[PDB]
């Protein structure tokens, strides 16, 4: 429906203000209201508030205190600005404005802008062995990187059936955290030098972690 | 205050008809307009129904909005489910401020094959990482399907309240799914109890596994 | 010609208006 | 003396 023009930083570090903007090209940033959710990636919807054309504002009591909704109706936008943020404030934000093809109207929501939170500069991976124990699972932890992403293979390369490699998290630090892990035979355990391999090129980083039992 | 509550997981296969339910918990649901949102996965919700039971054009007729008072709850059904259909499901109604309220979203799986449980492996952490001062319990979760799970982490059988990262659920080679989990310690807090569990809770069954620092 | 709505309408409540 | 929602 709506296009929409939602923009803002990819990336904001600790007690900045993070802040967003949504404009209309139909000439309608006078009238109507717009109301502001996020999504945490992978976690619910989360309501930061609305800003009307009466010029209410209505906010959510755990944001309240944070939140600043402006609109501008020389730009033709809304602002969203969100002071004292932490890595808990990484989230997709949407804008949405009511869309009404006739008398009645229901909200459209701005493409989403995922904002991270992290006062981190570039920094490779720690890696440290998941050690195992018919068969058995043994992998690495990659362990606090930053920016994205992290490549990891096993022996380089010669290992490829059974391996996982799971999706990175972002944590409080705001740094990322990642695993793989790989399902093999007992008695494998001691003859076979199960390696990972990983690339951080982001810091330049190639790390080889042997993953002896325990 | 007031809280929308949803299941986690529905699941249907083509043809069937499947209902959402979204129930208020405090003052009258039927006093504001219930509207449900569809998210297909690294998209932005979209309106499905508003106003309680209006669909937009491009809606199919099978989706289907009403209200119960009696069970202070509203529901979406969707009728003949086809592989589209395959998305969250959000309710969003308002409060007596009229701030918005979203439900905790429900999963709506159309089931291509059958029920999976998962295969839980929990790692400790590592002797290396440990005396870099970091402890990470690792738990991983694979081949399980619907692609909804729910991780518990317990701290000699006491719910842990903090410290807790978990990934969304990913569909691996197979069709099936896995998902990764983590709890971060320092190393006294670590040593500090007997054992921990990693409880993985799956189409209302639990499978755990357990570790301790011994 | 327009009846524009300046606020969010309501279930079972009245809301403000602006003609345009 | 009718005017439209919109």
């Amino acid at each position: 429906q709506l296009q929409l023009q939602e923009s803002g930083p990819g990336l904001v570090k600790p007690s900045e203000t993070l802040s967003l903007t949504c404009t209309v090209s139909d000439g309608s940033i006078r009238d109507y209201w717009w109301n502001w959710i996020r999504q945490p990636p992978g976690k619910g919807l989360e309501w930061i508030g609305r800003i009307d054309s009466v010029v209410n504002t209505y906010y959510n009591p755990s944001l309240k205190s944070r939140v600043t909704l402006s609109v501008d109706t020389s730009k033709n936008q809304v602002s969203l600005r969100l002071s004292s943020v932490t890595a808990a404030d990484t989230a997709v934000y949407y804008c949405a404005r009511p869309y009404c093809p006739g008398s009645a109207c229901y909200d459209s929501w701005g493409q989403g802008v995922l904002v991270t939170v992290s006062s981190a500069s570039t920094k490779g991976p720690s890696v440290f062995p998941l050690a195992p124990s018919g068969t058995a699972a043994l992998g690495c932890l990659v362990k606090d990187y930053f920016p994205e992403p992290v490549t990891v293979s096993w022996n380089s390369g010669a290992l490829t059936s059974g391996v996982h490699t799971f999706p990175a998290v972002l944590q409080s630090s705001g740094l990322y955290s990642l695993s793989s892990v790989v399902t093999v035979p007992s008695s494998s355990l001691g003859t076979q030098t199960y390696i990972c391999n990983v690339n951080h090129k982001p810091s330049n980083t190639k790390v080889d972690k042997r993953v002896e039992p325990k | 205050e007031v809280v929308f509550t949803q299941p986690h997981s529905v699941s249907g296969s083509p043809g069937q008809t499947v209902t959402i339910s979204c129930t208020r918990s405090s003052g009258s649901l039927d006093s504001e307009y219930v509207q449900w949102y569809q998210q297909r996965p690294g998209r932005a919700p979209t309106i499905v129904i508003y106003r309680d039971n209006q669909r937009p054009s491009g809606v199919p007729d099978r989706f289907s909005g009403s209200i119960d008072s009696s069970s202070n709850s509203a529901s979406l059904a969707i009728s003949g489910l086809k592989s589209e259909d395959e998305a969250d499901y959000y309710c969003q109604s308002a409060d007596d401020s009229y701030n918005w309220v979203f439900g905790g979203g429900t999963r709506l799986t159309v089931l291509s094959q059958p029920k999976a449980a998962p295969s839980v492996t929990l790692f400790p952490p590592s002797s290396e990482e440990l005396q870099a001062n970091k402890a990470t319990l690792v738990c991983l979760i694979s081949d399980f399907y619907p692609g909804a799970v729910t991780v518990a982490w317990k701290a000699d059988s006491s719910p842990v309240k903090a410290g807790v990262e978990t990934t969304t659920p990913s569909k691996q080679s197979n069709n099936k799914y896995a998902a990764s989990s983590y709890l971060s310690l320092t190393p006294e807090q670590w040593k500090s109890h007997r054992s921990y569990s990693c409880q993985v809770t799956h189409e209302g069954s639990t499978v755990e596994k357990t570790v301790a620092p011994t | 010609l327009d009846i524009v709505p300046l606020e969010e309408e309501r279930k079972g409540n009245s809301s403000k208006y602006r003609l345009i």
